[PDB]
């Protein structure tokens, strides 16, 4: 394949683009100072560009190559084509639209957590749930899960993934109030960010049921004592901390 | 979320594939290209063969969003005013002779999209 490279922007370029396509070009990719415009083979334009060849990769191949299981014991995140020998739970969600493929530091740290709070038979909300990768993980370990999140296009996402898995948390639009009906929960899971954790944490107590657990990840490490002055004005005891690179997770009890 | 990426392109409606730029543009940030591929041809299905500015959103666990835009206003200018590749025949050959407000976003923008028309050198009638 050949590349046509042209100085400046789409938007600076808007004029000639048209001729672009019209000579040939199957797409254009906007880069730092530099519109790509990617064509079979070269072609004579008149817009004064540079005519480069690049290499020709099978890019599904390379991106199927690089993706890989995500290890969160006791937890697998498999996607849909991956197949697994170990003796993990399995969780499959597809890497598309939505945060929680399995291969972020804060949803592993939130797994991780999962597996050692969360006891069989408990009540369980996960609060921002896109991909529903934990409300399924907690399903997975026997508890009942109530997924929400206030991004609507999520839960469909959510939903899709939850028939990957056999499991049927319920998946609701909104935030915590809108969960709170359906409490109080045995467990609280939330990966969101340190100012919505200080925000959020009078009502994460109303929420729990005494004894109940808030598992709070998201957070950067220098946001941690937002979080931590706030779970302590609301009352909770400090159960653990859990790092993992830039960030942390944060456990409390009610 | 933290945004780890902004990608731009422009595709032809209706047909992407894992070919560049989607491939390589996608790919260095290990997001589903595939998933974008489908996405992005389902979402401009009705859209005939236009050029799709979209605008890519990856994420640091490789999910992403995207937004598409409104055909470019010179590709508008040039579709509407019979401008095509192809059959360029020896002897005669004839010039080209709303669009405002599909590519507006108060009022009367058409200055430089009438203008834009001539500088192509597209002749308006009224
Ligand atoms: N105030 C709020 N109430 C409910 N959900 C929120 C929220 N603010 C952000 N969210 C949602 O929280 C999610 C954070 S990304 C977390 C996804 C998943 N639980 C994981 O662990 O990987 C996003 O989908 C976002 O839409
Ligand atoms: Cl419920
Ligand atoms: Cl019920």
């Amino acid at each position: 394949m050949w590349v046509y490279r042209l100085k400046g922007t789409l938007e600076a370029l808007d004029p000639i683009l048209p001729g672009l396509f019209d000579g040939g070009a199957r797409g254009l990719w906007e880069r730092e100072g530099e519109v790509w415009a990617f064509f079979p083979a070269p072609v004579d334009l008149p817009y004064e560009g540079v005519w480069e060849e690049v290499g020709d990769e099978d890019w599904l191949e390379a991106w199927r190559r690089d993706l890989k299981p995500a290890l969160a014991p006791p937890f697998v995140v498999l996607a849909p084509w991956h197949t697994w020998e170990g003796a993990e739970i399995p969780l499959v969600i597809e890497p598309g639209m939505a945060f929680g493929t399995g291969h972020a530091e804060t949803t592993r740290l939130a797994l991780k957590a999962l597996a050692r709070h969360l006891r069989p038979g408990d009540k369980v909300l996960d609060l921002g749930t896109g991909s529903g990768v934990l409300a399924i993980a907690a399903e997975k370990l026997g508890g009942k899960a109530l997924g929400v999140d206030i991004d609507p296009m999520v839960l469909p996402q959510a939903e899709a993934n939850a028939k990957r898995n056999g499991v049927r948390p319920r998946f609701l639009e909104g935030s915590l109030e809108a969960a709170l009906p359906f409490g109080p929960f045995d467990l609280l899971v939330a990966n969101l960010y340190a100012e919505l954790h200080a925000a959020l944490a009078p009502r994460y107590r109303e929420a729990l049921v005494p004894g109940g657990r808030a598992l709070l990840t998201g957070i950067l490490k220098d946001r941690a004592p937002l979080v931590r002055e706030a779970m302590a004005g609301a009352g909770f005891r400090p159960l653990e901390e859990a790092a993992e690179g830039e960030w942390v997770l944060l456990a409390y009890g009610r | 979320k933290k945004v780890v990426a902004v990608v731009k392109l422009q595709l032809p409606a209706g047909k992407a594939t894992p070919a560049p730029p989607v491939g390589p543009a996608l790919g260095q940030h290990g997001a589903n290209i595939m998933e974008f591929v489908k996405a992005f041809n389902a979402a401009t299905a009705n859209m005939g063969d236009a050029i799709v500015p979209v605008e890519i959103t990856i994420y640091a666990d490789r999910s992403f969003t995207f937004v598409t835009k409104t055909p470019p206003a010179s590709y508008l200018i040039r579709k509407a005013a019979g401008l095509e590749k192809g059959a360029h025949k020896p002897g005669r050959e004839k010039v080209g002779r709303e669009i405002a407000k599909q590519k507006m976003p108060l009022e009367a923008a058409a200055r430089m999209i009438a203008g834009s028309a001539r500088s192509m050198g597209v002749e308006v009638v009224g």
